[PDB]
């Protein structure tokens, strides 16, 4: 599972709902949650690509009506080696 | 029109009349004429099948009565 | 006795009466009583063709008004040697 | 076979016509001729079921108009073992 | 069983029908067949009062339209010991 | 006793009612209980023809309005020896 | 068995269908086929009278709309020892 | 006690509601749960008579509106010894 | 192959047209041409069931309007082992 | 022999009738008969796509008006290797 | 916790959905899955009354449109010790 | 894989069609075919999330008009670890 | 659990009905019964918030019509440490 | 017996009357007399269910006209374990 | 506790009111208060499912009219084990 | 035989008539005569259910107009073992 | 069994039927049958109170229209220890 | 009145 | 088998879908792929006649709406021996 | 990986863009580029079903605006072993 799913949200309540729905829908590992600023929060998950697709489609649906809602839901199936440095990488 | 000896029921004979006009499927020794010349449904009734091929809980009862800390 | 005779009934009470009328109406041999599921019971007899025809007309008249009733009365004068695998040989 | 054909007649001349007809029509065996009394003669044949049906329809037609007539023509596809004691095993 | 059931018929073909019907219908015992004379034949069964009642009712319907027909259908629940001398112990 | 009495009911509660009623009403022997399928349960009693007739009449009235109800109430005074293979010898 | 089943047809196609529908239907043996002349072909089966009638019935029903049509469908329940000479006793 | 309460229902969810209600209402013992077929489940309790009447009026009210419903609720104050063979002694 | 195709025709010319069409339309083997009598000629092919269907349908279309025409076109996907004796093994 | 034919019927009598018709009509081996619950029985054949397309047509014709009828008549011309685990083997 | 929440559905797909929905929604443990018969499947969870209340609400909504649907949803805040015998402990 | 796809049907014939379409469309594994009773047959497949989505889509389309049809097509990209104890591992 | 449930009643007989109902319905401990004066009796049940909710609702539904009746049914999910000094820790 | 029957009346006098009546009428033991206060007095009887119901009914009829009157006469089939502690449990 | 409660508000002053209303309302622990960015403050509480249900309703009602207001009020009865890594354990 | 038949009459002359009629009519066993008091005399017979039914019907007609007459004619097919203590084993 | 149940009848035939219906309707013990003189017969049962009530309602309905009839049906749930001297302990 | 468990007949019970 | 099936498409993507849908559908061998120029690609399959009819229909439906689509789907059941030279034997 | 993903383009520049975009978006292998003729070029990739889904979507987006464009984008998640012959193993 080297795919990445991301869900930006307006506020943290929407993001914890997204992380929960994502990790409850498919075999995706929560790697990180981030505070972008301006009220933006980004939860990131990593798993096989199809799993990440299912997870991020389910997270978006769950987080869309909680709080101020979904800003973005994205999948990058292969992240470049450089982008791994700017990515949280901290299930542990 | 079968010819020769006939195994279909006849007026004089007695005891062979049983189920004469009843329609029995399949190879029939009995004549087609005497017996006579698409079912799409399940005849028997299973109560679950018959009905339809919201929550009851302890919490549900006595709604009007309770006073206290509300929840949602 | 290579002919097969079969009565299907809505219940076991018509099936037992059918098995009684069939086995007393001609020289047939009761070989099988199957619960097919759903309240379908099939009594199967095996005898010469005339014996079987007489037996199955007698069984059908016997169990037509017993309980829920007769679903099917059916004679097969010669059964393929392959259908004889799915046919029971002794009533259990 | 064990099926039983029985033809009663008013006389022995309508009974011999019936026995000849029955025992030429199908593969049946003449098991007996009984003088009942009152001028009633019974010719009893034993064969398989279809054989006996054919024989007893051949006998009835034959003797219907020979002598004083035909009283009965009856097939019993299986006979209780009890009834076999009251039935003739050979015609002498 | 001590009860007597007796079917008298005009001829032997109806009597054989009644004896088969009776023996099959219940747990009676075919105890004798008698050629009375004048073409009357009496079949006699011995069983329990419930058995004989069930048997004679069936024999009466069986042989009512076989040959000349039924003369009598009768049930004696208990026969006097004197009468048992004129009753056949076994069929002949 | 050789007679069979059989009560089919929609469900087991009516069948237990019919079995109690039957065993109490006469000297029959509860010989088996069968779950046919589709919610049909058959209770079978064996006793004399008088006993079984008395029992089944009582069982039919007892369980007619208990649960879903009576499907069939039937009496076979004598079962063919072939049929006794598909009949339970003792209740399970 | 010694019963004979005969189906006469106008043409060969209608008699290979009748011969096939016969031997499949019941326990009969195809003893032969004859080109009578004038466009008639006769297929004959010798089998027990236990099942011969059956085959004839099935075959007739089948070839009645095949080809030009059916001419005769005849059952003989016992064949005399002298007709045996005019009948094809064939491995064919 | 030896009294018998029996509650049939259309499902196991209305049966567990009934068992809980019955076994909390009075001093009754749950002796069995039987899957009849067709979606019929029977919960049988054994207690003294008043205890079982109370338990079976508590069970019926409870499950009347849980799931597909209540079919039967029946008390048998004494059970023939015959019927005890067809009754469950423990719920496993 | 085990399937049988057969086209009866009024004359030899419609039949040679049928055989040619049939044997070019699919992988079937001409096993016989038979002068039946009365001016009926029957052409038989043995192939796989699918080939015989394609072939017989082709033969019917070719000979329908040639000469006196087609009498019958028939497919027996599996002839009984006994019908094989009445069927030609190679053409004459 | 890789194709599958499958007839589902409402009862065992229509199913045995379809099995007979299918096995007689083409080159197909009867691999199994499955009781599915609720009164559905499924007769599966295995043969070539033409043998099978001819058997399942013949089978549905046989059992359409027999008993409660035909539910499904399906042909799978090539069966995936995985689906063969859920398919009865030919000794059935 | 010793509460009991139970969902009955028509089929397995709706019930596996209910079990998954429930075990994702709250702190409950799946203890059993039961095939009642006639297309009723009961999934059962044991937990704390708040958890089971939250679990059965989410499970009932999930399975309501999956397949044939929801029959029953039911919470028992305290189960009697006697119903523990008819209650599965761990899923089989 | 851990995604689960489940296609319930009304009968085994619509579920063998659904299983064939599922297994061929994507790299899934039939993990079990279930008879739930009532006629319901569930086909459960386990593969990667991308494969299971493709397979269930193919299965739902294939069996929609086959037999009595599709009840439910349902995908769970990851079941809870407690929902995996009520899931079959291998088909029977 | 710290949630408090309380049922004041007009009499001790409605209160005892309420204590029984509350205890049977949910996992709650009976902490005291208090004679307030004026014929008011309070029953206090301390457990977890869902449990106490279930208990109070069951108790109110029970004591509503028994005796003079229900004065109050109240839940306090957390009581202040001050309100503890006026709450009985164990019942007498 | 674990069952409890309770009677609350206005005044000690109706209470004494009812209690004495109960002791005499049925097999119940007078566990206790409690002054609810508010001029309500409750007398409690714990006994087997039978006696308890009868006694309670009798005491109610008994003290009804004596003094001000009968507030209520509750009957508990089974006390929950907890309720007992609140209840008077003594010879006293 | 296992249940998570969350109140998002626009400003700290609304959030402190929700934290106080929630913690006073039921037995929940204030596990975190987070400044998300852009003036969004989330208050997070972990307790039993019943308490967290009651608490989050108290918070939402309190902070709605305080200051700028409430953005969201969410209960997650059991977060996935993965979401625990992104949840605070103690407020800072 | 275990069945009881009992004729009560006003006086002994009708009772002796009924006892003679009963013993003569069937195979019952005169088991006792009881002088009740007030000029009521009860004759009791024990035999099979068929025998006793036949006997009591005859005794009821025999003694209906002898002396004062018949009070009761009654049949108990099976007496409870408790009742057999109050029944006379032999006449006195 | 301290409850007493008593039916008085005008004759012994209703009393014996009452003793039969009483002892078969509940777990009572028949203790006494007294001839009180004048054609009064009293059958006395002793069992738990519910057993006795059920037994005496059943006895009264059983003997109401048997013979002269029911004089009294009466239950005494606890008998004084002095009335037990004038009560028989074993039926004679 | 009658209070508590109802031992009285109910339409449902048979 | 020697039947030829030939799907032609505008492009190779539609052709690989057709080839794969033709090979999964029936027992057929992909014998070649041709680039004819002008965008056209022809996948050719060889097998028995029914295998090819079921493949060329599966292929056509599969590729009908893929890419620029289908130009031709055609079956030839037997090809002339001269057409075998312009047909590839194995794919390249 | 055994899933195939094929993009078809008009020209080679869009195809090289697709190859690059597909190979960089997912862990897929470029297996071949085929000049179909008519200026159609197919790029074929092979990897797991999720990687192939991602790769094809990436390729399609990327090539939609490079040159003449995208004719097709297709996935074959399982490919028959027959099609592996017409598929290119390595780009060359």
């Amino acid at each position: 599972g080297i795919a990445l799913g991301m869900i930006e949200t307006r506020g943290l309540v929407p993001a914890i709902e997204a992380a929960d729905a994502m990790t409850k829908a498919a075999e995706v590992r929560l790697v990180g949650r981030q505070f972008v600023g301006g009220g933006y929060v980004t939860v990131l998950v990593r798993g096989e690509t199809g799993a990440v697709n299912a997870a991020v489609r389910a997270g978006a649906d769950a987080c869309e009506r909680v709080g101020d809602g979904l800003v973005a839901a994205h999948i990058i199936a292969r992240v470049h080696s450089e982008v791994e440095n700017i990515l949280p990488k901290a299930p542990q | 029109i079968i010819s020769g000896t006939s195994v279909d029921a006849s007026d004089l004979v007695t005891g062979n009349e049983i189920g004469e006009q009843q329609l029995i499927s399949g190879d029939a020794y009995v004549g087609a004429q005497q017996t006579g010349c698409m079912p799409t449904d399940f005849s028997i009734q299973t109560p679950a099948r018959s009905a339809q091929n919201r929550i009851t809980g302890p919490g549900m009862l006595a709604t009007g009565l309770i006073t206290g800390t509300p929840e949602f």
